RNA sequence: GGUUAAGCGACUAAGCGUACACGGUGGAUGCCCUGGCAGUCAGAGGCGAUGAAGGACGUGCUAAUCUGCGAUAAGCGUCGG
RNA sequence: CCCGGCGAGGGGAGUGAAAAAGAACCUGAAACCGUGUACGUACAAGCAGUGGGAGCACGCUUAGGCGUGUGACUGCGUACC
RNA sequence: AGGACCGAACCGACUAAUGUUGAAAAAUUAGCGGAUGACUUGUGGCUGGGGGUGAAAGGCCAAUCAAACCGGGAGAUAGCU
RNA sequence: GUAACGGGGCUAAACCAUGCACCGAAGCUGCGGCAGCGACGCUUAUGCGUUGUUGGGUAGGGGAGCGUUCUGUAAGCCUGCGAAGGUGUGCUGUGAGGCAUGCUGGAGGUAUCAGAAGUGCGAAUGCUGACAUAAGUAACGAUAAAGCGGGUGAAAAGCCCGCUCGCCGGAAGACCAAGGGUUCCUGUCCAACGUUAAUCGGGGCAGGGUGAGUCGACCCCUAAGGCGAGGCCGAAAGGCGU
RNA sequence: GACGACGUUGAUAGGCCGGGUGUGUAAGCGCAGCGAUGCGUUGAGCUAACCGGUACUAAUGAACCGUGAGGCUUAACCUU
């Protein structure tokens, strides 16, 4: 059966990246949140 | 399908009072080599009623 | 003199390898070899290689006599179980005990 | 003493139970604190285009990670201790 | 040093106050699983105990007819919240 | 010529059996329907929650839909267990 | 399934009447003991001489206490001539409990009188961890199929070689994208992983391996669409768009 | 599991011999025919579990478990 996660890089950047996180206000809430809680790893980039 | 209580250490050894084991009665002796093995089987070298049988 | 030999943390369960156990508690060292090697489970190749050692360590270290030897304890403990998972139908998920054991064997010349 | 008969009758434990002894499994309990909690008295109350906060990759006699550092790369100069 | 598959895992030797502190490492409880000993158990029916109670075993005992464990048989007795 | 005909790929899912702690959180096997079209499919894009989309079933909107998910108000309130 | 005396059995062991005996309860009495409330001797800084009486108990009210951790008393007392904790034994109190001591253990413990509480658990389809049960039971994942010889090895139905057999063959073959990211090759190891064994492996360890002017990406050009200098609009955020 | 038969002083199973049953005239060769085929050798060849026989093969000598005269009392008998 086909499953939900059919995965793909560019669209994944593109909806969850860096700078698509950091061109919008509340994106950039979304990596604040993330710094004050001590992620290691803030988005899907790499 | 599912049991209703628990069943006890009691019933459960009574039930593996079955379960135990044989040991050979005895092994047999062959004549030339006096090897030790299963009756009417071969020994380990090769030997059976003492006529070197298949020994490769 | 009395003599010890173990097996800890082997791959089996206590309830098989007991089974073997039972064969040759109280025999003579020579009669319980003939059973081992004449019995078709593995548990016996376990036990056999730990009675080959108290048999060893009785000549070297107690310097006793292999012909005088008697098998007169023997027992297995529960050793610690290794917990894995085994996928069921409908997500569903069961737990996998792989459990082991803690063989012991005494002989003596008693 | 012997035969027959009648009557009575222990010793069996495949396994199980209770108790005790010796062990296994397990990691409670007690003891311990370079970690936390709540405050007091003092400080400092901002960092940043002289490129911040936070990161990536690098950097050793070094294969990895941590710490530190930044192609002058677990460090350079100078003034003191 | 020895058994073992130039293994795993153990037995000795040695270290140490201690190795039943040996790295699956202070202390090491309970459930749970075992070995050994004593007693009981294969014509007996049910919250499994309680009251009575023979016999066996063991320890006493200045025999003192006591204690511990077991519990044939027997009266009563349908858990807890 | 054809929202034409028979029929593989491809897209679908009418019947039955199996399976129902499944091989599989909807499948398998034997048959079945459409198969140049209002067809099917790859890549990317747009529509955001009282809103979307809907050849309309209250269907679908990440195994969740008569108002998604995450966090917060929040220890909502509970004359009831 | 006797099944309309509880049963056996009873011609009284049934029914009526009379009477004398006996059994029969945690009721009554006797013996010993504890406690409460009363009156009494103003007894006594109150316990009795005594004295009578009471003492089933849910919701619930009242009264009196045990023990746990922490503070003071305590730079005191106990303690390596062995603390706490753990495990047994014996004694003791009306009870919660307490004292002593053997073994274990190997360093802390704490009287008394006061003080403060995260102060006592069998239950909440309670929370976490551990361990049982069913049970050595079901199952080991397409009914395409295996057999033998030799080799290696501690050990071979499963690995290597070889001769046969069987299965796919518009694929169960071959080359890619997407995606994954060293799974590729060699050597070595078999604890764990592999639903069995394993000498084998997409497993562990180590080393090696990806060579482009022409393939692709980057690059030039744009589609849907996105961002959007100024600008228009909008409480702010921000929206639309040249 | 059990039950039954046999284990060399032996027909227990397999194989082998013979037979039967079933199928229905093998292969090879030859003859006729251009050939497909047909005819003859030939009711041929093959033939499982069946029947009657046969030690060719396997069922080994041993070993193991199990004992050593079987309680007390009473009565009647030996010794009516």
């Amino acid at each position: 059966m086909k499953r939900t996660f059919q995965p793909s890089v560019l669209k994944r950047n593109r909806s969850h990246g860096f700078r698509a996180r950091m061109a919008t206000k509340n994106g950039r809430q979304v990596l604040a949140r993330r710094r004050a809680k001590g992620r290691a790893r803030l988005t899907v980039s790499k | 399908a599912v049991q209703q209580n628990k069943p006890t250490r009691s019933k459960r050894g009574m039930r593996r009072s079955h379960d135990a084991l044989t040991a050979v009665t005895s092994l047999s002796v062959d004549k030339t080599s006096g090897e030790k093995h299963l009756r009417h089987h071969i020994t380990a070298d090769g030997y059976y009623r003492g006529r070197k049988v298949i020994a490769k | 003199m009395e003599t010890i030999a173990k097996h800890r943390h082997a791959r089996s369960s206590a309830q098989k390898v007991r089974l073997v156990a039972d064969l040759i508690r109280g025999k003579k060292v020579s009669q319980a070899l003939d059973i081992l090697t004449y019995t078709n489970k593995k548990a016996a190749v376990l036990v056999k290689k730990v009675l080959e050692s108290a048999i060893a360590n009785a000549e070297h270290n107690d310097g006793a006599d292999i012909d005088d030897l008697k098998v007169t304890k023997i027992f297995v403990d529960e050793g610690p179980s290794m917990k894995r998972i085994m996928p069921r139908a409908k997500g569903r998920a069961d737990r996998i005990l792989k459990r082991t054991s803690h063989i012991t064997v005494v002989v003596s010349d008693r």
